[PDB]
């Protein structure tokens, strides 16, 4: 029964502001509300016990025999959690997790709270790949759900440390995009929320497929939030989707902040390209269906050898569909890629579909009075 | 409601999405289509003071 | 106790699930709803149960049938996640007891709380309503509305009875030591009519 209340006790007598919390806790588990307990306990590791005492060891193993059941599976591993953030020896900390992961009874979002401290450890060392790993296992958990919660909010914030510092872009772009369109509220500082935002626009530059330029303008995290070096940032991220080569340029110097982009320029150059024969397409097409070859060409700048190749990754990465006529110097899209979520893209679909609602209608009033013998 | 059948068929479909949460549980409709056995059938006749309006036959139905 | 349809809810929660009432409650509860079930139908046997679960997200295992096992099942798994909605178990309990297996009986709901109510003072007064209204009563077992909250109950049921013509019931149990699994001490045995 007592494996808690044991330690309490001798714990209680001496030290002042903590007597009390080892006493409230005493009493709950005697009088056996064991609910009570719990709601005392979670405030008791950020007080006594290694944060204001000491024993907190004694008090893991305490907590873990009997307690799994009397006291919450989520506190248990809870509690636990807070003590593994402060201290500077993630060795010790590591296997303190593995021991106190929860599946006792039904459901247990006990489970991924221990997947994201865990990962968080491993990264704090240097072991790279078993972050990597850690990450994997978070995110299946979590995507089974259809919701996005506080547990949620945790493992984009982990994908994205990792993703960043050894550069992997288009790893980054994903978990960082999803973070910040869901808006993300849980106790989070300001400045964490500048990091998110900043490194996703980095990481879209670098990227193959990725065109999610547009959603990102619209969402909180960037757009509210707003400081010096973000104005550098906000203008290259136009400047690369659209093709103004020279805007980007000049703005380089924001690279130097976040350690994702720092990886490769390789895909760089070719990206902004790309982007231009979607953009232009997108824009100028929509019951047209030409643009001229001749404009990819100064929204590029570069050698005409390189031309060939940027034109033809466009179609293969999934920017876009059609084919490139170079006896007429024109590009002919069978499909320009839908235009990611804004207020405008959904307003000039309607007026089109309008048209061809009248046409249909018409049309068909018209065949059926002929043939109106061949009816019956 | 519906000038043929007001039945749909629903397989219950996971997308994401990037407006709303991520990963919604939606449904994706699957192509619905008829049977009836050989009894059953010229019972289905005998019930209606008509055939059917459509069968995708001959002249006549085809257009219709 | 005689032409009854009943809906017996189980409170599964965070708080229930405690050393309150000896060994846990899980256990103890166990013997409680035997003791109800049973003693409803050795007063005469024409009597039904049903199991729903009054917390989180509604689901009826069992509608109308005699059965002790399934009661004493679903009692001792417990989510450590859930806690008491009030307001969902109430709507479903009423929906539940319309159709039946054995079609004749009167309705009357039989719940279980080992745990303070999680539903402010409009929604209490809400359901107190229709309760009356469709003269469906329910009759509590309260140890949970004395864990560290007040019994928000005990006006309801004064109001509910003499009207209805079911009855309604308020038990009390203090909590910690008492015993929640010798029930023929204080009766909710059988669900009374109120004509």
């Amino acid at each position: 029964m007592k494996d808690v209340p044991a330690f309490l006790q001798q714990s209680q007598s001496s030290g002042p502001g903590q007597a009390a919390v080892w006493h409230r806790l005493e009493e709950l588990y005697t009088k056996k509300l064991w609910h009570q307990l719990t709601l005392q306990v979670l405030d008791f590791v950020q007080d006594p016990c290694f944060a204001q005492g000491d024993g907190l060891i004694k008090l893991y193993e305490n907590f873990i025999s009997e307690f799994e059941h009397r006291v919450n599976p989520l506190s248990l591993v809870e509690i636990i959690l807070h003590v593994v953030r402060q201290m500077t020896d993630p060795n010790v900390a590591l296997t303190f997790l593995e021991k106190t992961r929860e599946k006792v009874k039904s459901s247990d979002e006990a489970v991924i709270l221990c997947k994201t401290a865990i990962g968080a450890l491993k990264l704090n060392i240097g072991d790279l790949q078993a972050t990597k790993e850690t990450i994997e296992d978070v995110e299946e958990m979590l995507n089974n759900l259809p919701g996005v919660t506080s547990v949620h909010s945790r493992f984009y914030d982990l994908s994205s440390k990792y993703y960043q510092t050894i550069g992997n872009h288009a790893s980054y772009y994903k978990d960082a995009l999803r973070f910040l369109g869901c808006v993300d509220i849980k106790d989070l500082p300001v400045s964490e929320q500048q990091e998110r935002a900043f490194t996703l626009g980095l990481a879209g530059l670098l990227g193959e497929g990725v065109f999610n330029f547009g959603e990102l303008l619209m969402h909180p995290v960037l757009e509210s939030l707003r400081n010096t070096d973000r104005q550098w940032l906000i203008d290259t991220l136009y400047a690369f989707n659209s093709g103004d080569v020279d805007r980007f340029q000049t703005l380089k110097s924001a690279w130097g902040q976040q350690p994702d982009l720092a990886a490769n320029e390789a895909q760089l150059l070719r990206k902004i390209q790309l982007l231009c024969l979607m953009e232009m397409t997108f824009t100028r097409p929509a019951n047209h269906r030409q643009l001229t070859f001749e404009e990819i060409a100064k929204s590029a700048k570069i050698t005409v050898n390189k031309v060939e190749l940027l034109v033809m990754k466009a179609l293969s990465v999934g920017l876009v569909r059609g084919s490139i006529d170079e006896v007429d110097k024109r590009v002919h899209m069978t499909w320009v890629q839908p235009r990611v979520l804004d207020l405008q893209q959904i307003k000039g679909m309607k007026d089109r579909l309008e048209l061809w609602c009248t046409d249909v209608k018409s049309m068909e009033l018209l065949v059926e009075h002929q043939a109106q013998d061949i009816l019956t | 409601k519906d000038l043929g059948l007001p039945t749909e068929a629903y397989i219950s479909v996971e997308e994401v999405h990037d407006d709303g949460t991520p990963t919604s549980k939606t449904f994706e409709h699957v192509t619905s289509e008829i049977g009836a056995e050989e009894a059953e059938e010229v019972g289905v006749e005998h019930l209606l003071r008509d055939i059917k309006d459509t069968t995708v036959g001959t002249l006549s139905q085809r257009i219709t | 106790m005689v032409l009854e349809s009943t809906m017996v809810c189980v409170d599964n929660s965070e708080y229930m699930r405690n050393g309150d009432f000896l060994p846990t409650r899980l256990q103890a509860q166990q013997d409680a709803v035997n003791i109800v079930c049973h003693s409803k139908t050795r007063s005469n046997p024409e009597n039904n149960v049903g199991l729903i679960t009054l917390a989180n997200d509604c689901e009826v295992l069992t509608t109308l049938t005699p059965d002790t096992g399934r009661i004493l099942s679903k009692l001792h798994t417990v989510q450590p996640k859930g806690k008491i909605t009030f307001c969902t178990g109430i709507r479903v309990a009423h929906l539940a007891l319309k159709h039946r297996q054995g079609k004749n009986h009167k309705m009357r709901i039989i719940a279980f709380v080992g745990s303070p109510v999680e539903d402010n003072e409009k929604d209490l007064v809400k359901l107190a309503k229709r309760l009356k209204k469709e003269k469906v009563n329910v009759d509590i077992i309260n140890f949970g509305e004395e864990e560290v909250n007040t019994e928000k109950l005990t006006a309801f049921v004064n109001t509910l009875n003499g009207k209805d013509g079911t009855g309604s019931h308020l038990v009390t149990v203090p909590p910690g030591p008492s015993l929640a699994d010798a029930l023929i001490s204080s009766p909710i045995l059988a669900g009374e009519g109120g004509a």
